[PDB]
């Protein structure tokens, strides 16, 4: 209250109030990259130029990515499934393992097709029925 | 060419230029901002007087921005189809003398050149797929380790040296502070573990070098006086080293011995990264005490106070306790001006500890060190 | 900031259920005030802890304006925060307008928070070609110093006119209006910039001299000169390799 | 400097195939440029530095116009480089010119290089 307390004979009052300058948290070294990464294709790179939000990778390169729209739609031969229609590569790459062959064959839909009959075609128990005994 | 058709735009207009607005003009000249420090071109620069002008435009912001601009160029620099094949030239001194470099030798004149820092050789940075080497991780049951790929001489991709150089002087900054860790062997440039290859033609598994070019001596220097970097391999220990670390300004030579002396320092990249540094102490911490009363003598305080700190003369055991100095010495004369009452003009100038970078030597048989052995009187 | 119910939720009541209850704002029409109260609160505040107005420039010093109403909103992505501020002033920015005679209320980005740098008024700051000249205009444009030059009108015209009837002199006025303002002149410098501001002149002259005709009335011309505040300045860093010649010199 | 594939070539684009590309020259007919313009290049740069003009005359002084656009080509020999400049003057003609009113812009053989060590007017010098 600004109105302030009647003065007694002895008023004791307890200073708490400090002043001082506040301090500054040190600046993490930044260092920026430039290069082609989405070829064109991504939420900030779709986007003009006046107007690209820097990244920060403050989790990891694989996340980092992720969090940008970076998928492709590249024609490639085909030698997998039926029918005409070249082989048409189309997945949004999450992590950096997805360059690895192997991650992609789990993406592409023809190709996994194949994987899929290795997981039934070769676990054929030719051996618990072969090895019979009596 | 998002960029290329910027600073082509805005050369003579760079405060305009759109990505100098998201460096300087955002985040380094705003108050809550986090300035930057050191970027990375991820590009090749050929000898074009088109990426000359990417170069003489991002070198425009970086020179402002306080920001070493590191990079990588092609083997078209050089007048060849394969880089490999750049250990033929005798010496890129007498090369640059040819006028094909014309346009070239105007740029490394230039003032923002001293913040540009070009890389040469490539690491590899995949190793190819054998099933023997580098398999393929399969899935617990789908079988897929047993997949090859197809390549043989030189042709299964490749990545700038100039990662290895900004994540070295990221290195170079946890484990002391400053960029003199970034140089030599001992020192700062080694770069330990590369992926390098391996294959089986006919032979027995003939390793293949993790970088490009195999760089001999006199190459580690004969690229230095171009203004290149120079990212050099030990023949089969599958590794690196950064001897020189040159910006593309030219070195000079000169009458007087001190301004020898002085074109060495500042060509030298290594530096130019510290004085830098500086540069984001005094726009970034005096920015406090703007409206406080201050004098000629109050600032020499605060700017000489804190730097001293990184100033000796003494040398320290081991590299990395010494490198945590910089500097040798520092002078810090500012000065009121006239007019303007609560204006001022610094005006600094720091000497760098001087690394190494060379020496001859004459050896010789003198028989005139101990003449009690070889002199007349016996 | 506006009304979300799991930001800044209405403070319902003991049973109606209130809490639950949003508002319709996007993009930048959802409330404002001006910049001025903050300026204003900052004078009172550099009036209860100081005495006068050099605590209202800076950071370190006076304007920064700690916690402010900031805004938070959850459009699609997660909570993206919104700044307190208007507009994000650049650093030439806080410059650029002081030369015009505003004062810009410049945020530090995410920190949601503020400051003066510039406390300029609108008179023009000219230039003139005698450096002293070109001084006056920059000392007599700065708000902070018409400040404190105002409270000694104060002083005058509300103290002194106790003793308007007392038989006094040229040398006496001299005695009482200096002996005051004496307490508030120094040249050196406090610790901090609280401990000083205290002291907001360098020095002052107070030459009063009574008119002829009139025999009970004088005239008064004093010239105060503040303490001058940063400002800022420049810089020119060199390699000179000439600073120590015993390790790049020729005799060796 | 005239185009060969392996001296100063066409910088082509990202795919159409253009850098081999040649011109048609030999002996002196392939553009020029009047050496006022490194004169006056001179003179400003005689002004940036320095604020008056003592500074466009001799080597260690004024005007040395480093690094000019020379020129190579391989007749049958191996490269042989073509002068910078249009005429290779000697030292008396440094001066035998200067007495016509003339400025000549002497090149220092091989060093692709120049300077201008006289910069006289028109003017009669009479005597």
């Amino acid at each position: 209250a600004k109105n302030k307390i009647p003065n007694s004979r002895l008023m004791i009052n307890y200073e708490t109030n400090v002043d001082g300058v506040l301090k500054k948290k040190e600046l993490p070294y930044r260092v920026l990259v430039v290069g082609d990464l989405s070829k064109g294709r991504s939420v900030d790179a779709k986007k003009e130029f006046a107007d690209r939000e820097v990244r920060r990778v403050n989790n990891g390169v694989d996340r980092v990515l992720e969090e940008m729209n970076i998928s492709f739609d590249f024609e490639a031969p085909n030698f997998v499934s039926k029918d005409p229609s070249n082989l048409k590569v189309n997945y949004r790459i999450e992590s950096v393992k997805d360059f690895r062959p192997d991650a992609v064959a789990k993406k592409v839909p023809e190709i996994r097709a194949l994987l899929e009959m290795k997981e039934i075609l070769a676990s054929f128990a030719k051996d618990i029925e072969n090895n019979r005994n009596l | 060419e998002e960029l290329q058709y910027d600073f082509e735009r805005n050369l003579y207009d760079i405060s305009s230029s759109d990505f100098f607005k998201k460096v300087y003009v955002s985040e380094f000249d705003q108050y809550g901002g986090e300035p930057y420090g050191a970027i990375l071109g991820l590009y090749n620069f050929e000898n074009t007087t088109n990426d000359i002008i990417w170069l003489t435009g991002m070198g425009m912001v970086a020179k402002n921005s306080h920001a070493p601009f590191i990079a990588s160029i092609d083997k078209s620099f050089f007048g060849v189809k394969d880089l490999s094949e750049i250990t033929h030239i005798k010496s890129f001194e007498a090369l640059l003398e040819h006028p094909r470099y014309k346009e070239w030798n105007d740029f490394r004149n230039l003032d923002v050149a001293a913040y540009i820092g070009l890389t040469v050789g490539d690491f590899m940075l995949r190793q190819p797929y054998n099933p023997e080497n580098n398999p393929v991780q399969y899935k617990l049951m789908e079988g897929f380790n047993e997949f090859v790929d197809y390549d043989k001489n030189e042709s299964y991709l490749w990545g700038p040296a100039s990662i290895h150089l900004v994540k070295n002087m990221m290195r170079s900054y946890d484990k002391t502070r400053w960029f003199q860790y970034i140089r030599g062997v001992e020192s700062g440039g080694y770069v330990k573990n590369l992926v390098a290859c391996v294959y089986d033609n006919k032979g027995i598994l003939e390793t293949k070098s993790p970088l490009n070019v195999l760089f001999a001596d006199y190459m580690e220097l004969s690229l230095a006086n171009i203004g290149l970097i120079p990212f050099v391999s030990e023949k089969g220990t599958s590794n690196a080293c950064f001897f020189s670390v040159n910006s593309a300004k030219k070195v000079e030579e000169f009458v007087d011995g001190f301004d020898s002396a002085n074109s060495r320092l500042i060509a030298n990249l290594s530096y130019t990264m510290c004085i830098s540094r500086i540069s984001h102490y005094i726009k970034c911490v005096i920015r406090d005490k703007i409206g406080s009363i201050v004098d000629v003598e109050s600032i020499q305080k605060i700017l000489s106070d804190w730097i001293s700190e990184f100033v000796t003369t003494v040398y320290q055991p081991t590299p990395l306790e010494m490198a945590r100095y910089p500097f040798r010495n520092v002078s810090i004369e500012v000065k009121t001006i006239p007019g303007k009452p609560g204006w001022y003009s610094c005006k600094i100038n720091v000497i760098p500890h001087i690394q190494f970078e060379g020496m001859n030597t004459t050896m010789t048989i003198d028989t005139r060190l101990e003449p009690e052995l070889f002199g007349t009187n016996n």
